[PDB]
């Protein structure tokens, strides 16, 4: 069985010669196969003109609350709560 | 210093003497009817040894206040075993029948756990 | 008095009971310090074992208020937490490393800790004020090295 | 402005919050340690006034991160193979007991930086009680000074330093070695008008100041009154000499 | 001196000696459905051990066993003695074996041998292969190489098995800490359950090998034997040893008997009990080999020549070998709890009793070291 | 983790039957005695008789299993007040310091085969007064149990569904085989 | 066949079955279809693909490691 070696998204892994191996002879473990970081990084980062934008989570009152990010610094500038990356040419 | 307060059950040391009495002889009527109709592992003379070890904790009390509270508090198990209105239990509980004992000296505290 | 029906057993008790009653309505003198360690219920060992601080707890020092710091409070000492091994959380066997206790001055949280017959000690007494003066012309001054430099 | 180490570690009303002093600057300064579900967070100060004053140097404050790492969990003994394994603790108390036994008389012991007074004083009773006169401290200092306080110590009060009028630095850096007296002579130097000579290299010490040089000869001048910062030492209301 | 192998944080030891903590041990506890193994569970519990429990037969028999454990301290295992494989996912991250596996009669699937002889190599050999560090498989007090029999034809086929069993495992696993307990007495025992029941008495009569005057028993109580095993188990001195596992005084099986029925209130007057020898009795033997025969399980009140040869042999000590004060644990006398434990097992426990109806009835005799070289002689 | 099977694959696998211990056993007695457990557990699964016992506001769901909605007794559940004429107790409530030796004596004295099932999160792990001085922490650290319903008050649909799975626990429950094989 | 149980409802069909809306999956445009949304599974406890609790966390304080 390959999920008790499976490393999970934060990190953890039981060792070989660990003790809490043993607790999974009879049930199996839980590893979630969508990591966070992989398709948030799968989404391209989202070009824009002004010099801020704003993000809400793409729901409106379902998402995040509204936020305003800078774009005069260059690079790719990431959204704190849903991840998404805003760029500025 | 000094203190005026109204008193509980007695007004001077000997009264309150007496009544700690009093509840030795209770609890050594009371005794023989725990043992018989209780239930518990105990023989009579270990329950008597007991109850000479619950009095020999507190022997070293000198408030009357104080005393007259653990002999308010001895007449109320006095009377919860009376009344049998208890299991087998909490009769025991004062025997701590199921604490492993710990030891004292500084070398075994050191090598099994910070307490 | 009223010459109405007496109360009966007042009228028919016996005389050992009447000083019974008067004896137990008067006042008695006991000595202030008094120990009650075996009527509060707390096991022994707990009692011999245990250091009690007593305290003014501390200001955060990212926040300007001074309102939580306006108590004094006992607080029992820190024992051993561990992790427990099914899940990973903070088990500890310490019933009273939970406890802090709100008092006014330290006298009557040592006379409360020598009432309860906890061994007592005092972190800290209470804080002196310095008086600072504090005023806008100091910012701007003449041959003086306090001259701000910043605005 | 947030500290980046406790970067969204926890959070206030969760914190359990324990007065401690900090140990790795000699200011000693009043701490308080954030501790949640057995774990070390953050350092944050404790207001003394005599101490450190709601002020806390970076090294005091961002090492909770070194009681994560490197630390010793279990008992080692050097195995005569070579290497040093992980024992139990009462097979590595009856090693070093066998070794002690094995020594017969030539015992002696060292003391750190880290440790404190409880455990200098159980470790000399120890050695005291085997029959060796020997112990040891780490930092050195002089012959004979041990019996007189104020040999080794700190005589003008931490809080008095900002009532100081004149201060000599001979061969010290208060910006490093004890940044709280730093800010002590940085508020002098503010409001109290405080001139400051050096003694020793070029250091910068976050205000103005004259460095004398770097020998020791000119040591003697100060104290001989030949050197104008004697007269400025005299003639001041409150001088005081820092030494290193 | 003493190496310590796991060298990670959160197998330490840690905590208090309560249940919810951890006391660096994970036990494998075989043979925990039985009557030794739900004392060894509860003993190990108090201390917060984590314990795997591999079961043979059926849940409800081990769900009783979550009550003397924590949350995630206990891990039950479905595995059998002639599967080495559910064996190999038992003790794979086991630091501690206990082996309680045995029977006391002969069954279609196991006999002797494959229950104390092979099933014992099976599990210590898979516990070598695991690297598990101790083990501490038990024994009977009486073995030896030829046992003579005393009363029945094929009887100590059972003694012959474990003491085959107890040197063939100190063959495979190297250091393992046997343990030799004579006849054992608790709640839900065979020694006082086998003397209660109705089947052992015949019309109210107890017959007994030699009226129970030549044969000398030191039973042990089980709680003492499940903290002889929590010992050996903390204690790392133990592995290799042979600890004799007898209780505090000796004693002969006609005043055991007569006490035990001088505690069930059941007198020589209004019970009508009387004690008689055995050997004269062709009836008894006859109807224990039926019990033995019609019974698709357990015989009713444990009763078969195997339990006959067991109560008719002598408890002999060696000496030299230490006993249980060598493990720190205390004893218990038989006067502290066989009165309480005797208690269900009282005649006539409808009549509601005032406090002198009953008189308590006297201790038993203890033989002494030149009683009993009298009486053997 | 496994999910449900897509139609196509589910049309692919054969029925499941109802028997959990298979069709055949290549023995005349293993099937036997398989088909004499599976008669019993048929028996056993069939009628549980839960316990009055009723400890706290979880209890008054029970009688919402008991209310027309939901009937119990069409499942053949039906309670009865003495626990000797009961299989399971159901621990629904608060299990304080006083009702320790009463829930460990009725436990008990009720025979066996015995399932108990823990309704109700002061049942499970205390719930709500897990933190006070007088409230047992769980019922599983006196008494064992079998299945555990997870609401603090359950729906008695949820109720019902341990009910149902405690039916599919006696229904996959082995004795005779396991005599067989001991 | 006899193991029939309500964990076998998915969740599109979950609330049109619990009469928490009216449209039934047909016809409700609304209900989202993401890359990572799972089928649903039935309740596995009783079986040996079970669910069992672990520290989430790693290890934070780290040992010497002499070599
Ligand atoms: C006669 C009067 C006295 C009876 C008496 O004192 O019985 C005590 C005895 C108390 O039981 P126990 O010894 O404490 O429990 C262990 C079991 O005996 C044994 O536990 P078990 O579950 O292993 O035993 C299987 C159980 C269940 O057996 C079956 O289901 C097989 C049915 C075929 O069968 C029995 O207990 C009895 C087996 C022998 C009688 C049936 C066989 C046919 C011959 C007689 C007609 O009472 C009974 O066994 C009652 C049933 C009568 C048996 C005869
Ligand atoms: C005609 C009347 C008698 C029929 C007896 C049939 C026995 C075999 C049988 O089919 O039992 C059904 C069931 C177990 O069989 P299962 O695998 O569930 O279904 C078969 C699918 N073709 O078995 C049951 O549901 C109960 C079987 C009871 C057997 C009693 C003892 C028989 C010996
Ligand atoms: N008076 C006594 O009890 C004495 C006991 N001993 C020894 O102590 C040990 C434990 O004794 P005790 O508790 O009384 O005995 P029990 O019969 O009460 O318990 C034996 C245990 O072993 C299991 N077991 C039995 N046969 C097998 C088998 N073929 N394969 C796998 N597991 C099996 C049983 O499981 P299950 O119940 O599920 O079938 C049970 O858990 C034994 O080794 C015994 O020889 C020694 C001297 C005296
Ligand atoms: C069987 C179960 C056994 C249960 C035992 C528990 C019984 C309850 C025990 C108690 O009531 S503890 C309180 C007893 N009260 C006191 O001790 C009052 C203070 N005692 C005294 O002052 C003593 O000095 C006596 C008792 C006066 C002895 O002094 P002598 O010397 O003049
Ligand atoms: C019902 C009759 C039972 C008889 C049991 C044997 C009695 C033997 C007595 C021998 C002389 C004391
Ligand atoms: C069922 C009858 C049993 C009788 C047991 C006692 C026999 C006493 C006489 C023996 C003569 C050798
Ligand atoms: S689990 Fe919830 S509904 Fe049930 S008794 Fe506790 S608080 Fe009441
Ligand atoms: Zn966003």
């Amino acid at each position: 069985r390959g999920d008790i070696e499976k490393v999970t998204h934060t990190g953890q892994v039981f060792d070989k010669e660990d003790y809490r191996n043993a607790r999974f002879v009879n049930a199996k473990r839980y590893v979630n196969e969508n990591w966070g970081i992989k398709l948030i990084e799968e989404v391209p980062p989202k070009e824009c003109t002004e010099r801020v934008v704003f993000c809400d989570g793409g729901d409106g009152p379902l998402g995040h609350p509204k936020v305003y990010i800078n774009l005069d610094k260059p690079g790719n500038h990431i959204c704190g709560y849903c991840g998404l990356r805003f760029v500025k040419k | 210093a000094v203190q005026q307060v109204r008193p509980i059950l007695s007004v001077d040391r000997e009264e309150a003497r007496k009544r700690a009495l009093n509840l030795y002889k209770a609890w050594y009527r009371q005794i023989p009817y725990i043992v018989m109709d209780y239930d518990i592992p105990m023989t009579v003379e270990q329950c008597r040894d007991k109850l000479r070890e619950e009095f020999v904790k507190h022997r070293n009390v000198t408030d009357i206040r104080v005393i007259d509270m653990l002999v308010i508090k001895g007449q109320m198990e006095l009377k919860e075993s009376v009344e049998i209105w208890k299991q087998k239990g909490h009769i025991m509980r004062y025997w701590k029948e199921s604490q492993d004992p710990k030891p004292t000296d500084f070398l075994s505290k050191f090598i099994q756990g910070v307490n | 008095t009223d010459g109405g029906p007496l109360d009966p057993k007042t009228a028919l008790a016996r005389p050992e009971e009447l000083e019974q009653r008067n004896k137990l309505s008067g006042k008695i003198t006991v000595p202030t310090a008094v120990n009650l360690s075996p009527i509060s219920g707390v096991p022994e060992e707990h009692i011999r074992e245990r250091r009690v601080r007593i305290h003014i707890p501390p200001k955060n020092a990212m926040q300007s208020g001074t309102d939580n710091v306006n108590t004094w409070q006992i607080e029992f000492d820190n024992r051993e937490r561990w992790e427990n091994p099914l899940m990973g959380w903070a088990s500890s066997g310490d019933p009273l490393s939970n406890m802090n206790v709100q008092f006014g001055s330290p006298e009557e949280a040592i006379t409360f800790c020598e009432r309860n017959g906890w061994r007592w000690y005092v972190d800290g007494a209470a804080k002196p004020k310095k008086e600072r003066v504090k005023n806008y012309g100091i910012n701007f001054a003449w041959n003086k090295r306090t001259r701000v430099s910043t605005k | 402005l947030t500290n980046k180490p406790y970067s969204f570690v926890a959070r206030p009303w969760e914190i359990r919050k324990v007065s401690s002093i900090d140990v790795l600057d000699a200011v000693g300064s009043n701490i308080v340690v954030s501790t949640r579900t057995n774990e070390v967070l953050r350092i944050l100060p404790r207001e003394n006034e005599d101490v450190n004053e709601e002020w806390l140097a970076d090294k005091s404050r961002f090492a909770c991160d070194g009681l994560k790492r490197q630390r010793l969990v279990a008992p080692m003994v050097r195995m005569p193979n070579g290497e040093l394994q992980a024992v139990e603790w009462e097979g590595a108390l009856i090693a070093v007991a066998k070794a002690i036994k094995a020594a017969g008389g030539q015992i002696a012991g060292i003391s750190g930086q880290l440790a404190d007074l409880e455990a200098q004083v159980a470790l000399k009773d120890l050695l005291n009680r085997l029959g060796s006169e020997v112990v040891a401290t780490e930092q050195g200092f002089i012959a004979g000074g041990t019996d007189n306080r104020a040999n080794y110590l700190l005589n003008s009060t931490i809080a008095g330093l900002e009532e100081a009028d004149a201060v000599l630095l001979v061969g010290t850096n208060p910006r490093y070695e004890a940044p709280l007296v730093n800010t002590r002579l940085r508020k002098a130097y503010v409001h109290n008008e405080l001139q400051i000579a050096s003694i020793g290299p070029k250091i910068d010490l976050s205000y103005d100041h004259e460095n004398l040089g770097a020998d020791a000869a000119l040591v003697k001048d100060v104290c001989s009154g030949a050197h104008a910062f004697s007269k400025v030492l005299e003639g001041a209301k409150k001088p005081a000499i820092i030494i290193g | 001196p003493r190496p310590l192998k796991t060298t990670n944080p959160a197998a330490m030891k840690r905590g208090t000696g309560g249940r919810s903590s951890f006391n660096g041990i994970v036990a494998t506890v075989f043979g925990a459905t039985g009557f030794v193994g739900r004392y060894v569970c509860n003993k190990l519990g108090k201390s917060g051990t984590q314990m795997i429990l591999p079961y043979r037969g059926d849940d409800s028999d081990v769900i009783r066993l979550k009550v003397t454990g924590d949350l995630g301290q206990v891990l039950f295992h479905f595995y059998n003695l002639e599967d080495p494989a559910s064996i190999r996912d038992a003790v794979k991250h086991s630091n501690v074996v206990i082996n309680l596996v045995g029977r006391d009669f002969e069954t279609k699937n196991f006999k002797f041998k494959d229950v104390h002889v092979n099933g014992a190599e099976r599990i210590a050999r898979i516990a070598r292969e695991a690297g598990v560090e101790r083990l501490i498989h038990l024994s009977s007090l009486n073995v030896e190489a030829n046992p003579k029999d005393l009363y029945v034809k094929g009887g100590s086929e059972w003694l012959k098995s474990k003491y085959e069993g107890e040197l063939r495992v100190r063959d495979a696993f190297p250091n393992a800490t046997i343990i030799r307990p004579a006849d054992i007495y608790g709640s839900e025992d065979r020694f006082l359950r086998y003397y209660a029941h109705i089947w052992r008495r015949q019309f109210r009569s107890m017959p007994l090998w030699h009226k129970g005057e030549k044969t000398v028993k030191q039973p042990v109580y089980v709680s003492d034997v499940a903290q002889a095993i929590i010992n050996a188990a903390k204690d790392p001195d133990s592995a290799g040893r042979i600890y004799q596992a007898v209780g505090p005084k000796r004693y002969q099986l006609s005043e055991l008997v007569d006490w035990f029925h001088r505690l069930m209130r059941k007198d020589q007057k209004r019970w009508g009990y009387m004690r008689y020898d055995m050997r004269w009795d062709p009836t008894f033997l006859l109807k224990a080999k039926l019990n033995s025969f019609i019974c698709p399980g357990t015989p009713i009140g444990g009763l078969h020549p195997a339990r006959i040869e067991r109560e008719a042999v002598t408890d002999k000590v060696l000496t030299g070998v230490p006993t249980l004060e060598d493990l720190g644990v205390t004893l218990t006398t038989m006067e502290q709890q066989v009165p309480w434990e005797l208690r269900p097992y009282r005649a006539a426990l409808y009549y509601d009793a005032e406090l002198g109806e009953f008189e308590t009835p006297s201790p038993p005799k203890c033989i002494e070291a030149r009683d009993e070289l009298r009486l053997f002689a | 983790q496994q999910t449900l099977p897509v139609a196509e694959v589910a049309q692919n696998l054969p029925k499941k039957g109802y028997s959990p211990f298979g069709t055949k056993q290549s023995s005349v007695a293993e099937w036997s005695l398989a088909r004499l457990d599976d008669l019993l557990n048929w028996g056993r699964k069939g009628s549980i008789w839960p316990l009055t016992f009723g400890l706290a506001c979880c209890a008054v769901e029970m009688m919402h299993i008991a209310a027309p909605r939901y009937d119990m007794d069409r499942y053949g559940v039906v309670f009865r007040a003495s626990p000797r004429q009961a299989d399971v107790i159901i621990v629904a409530g608060t299990l304080t310091n006083k009702m320790a030796p009463a829930l460990r004596k009725v436990y008990d004295q009720m025979p066996e085969p015995r399932w108990v099932i823990s309704m109700g999160s002061c049942a499970n792990g205390g719930g709500y007064y897990h933190y006070s001085y007088s409230v047992v922490r769980g019922c599983d650290r006196i008494i064992p149990v079998d299945i555990y319903v997870p609401g603090c008050p359950p729906t008695a649909e949820a109720l019902m569904y341990g009910v149902l799975q405690l039916q599919k626990k006696v229904k996959r429950m082995k004795t005779l085989q396991m005599w067989y094989r001991k | 066949n006899m193991d029939y149980d309500g964990s076998m409802i998915p969740a599109e069909w979950y609330g049109w079955m619990h009469y928490k809306t009216d449209l039934p999956p047909i016809r409700d445009g609304c209900r989202p279809k993401y890359k990572w949304i799972a089928d649903h599974s039935e309740n596995l406890s009783g079986t040996k693909e079970a669910y069992y609790p672990y520290s989430t966390t790693p290890n934070k304080v780290e040992a010497w490691e002499p070599k």
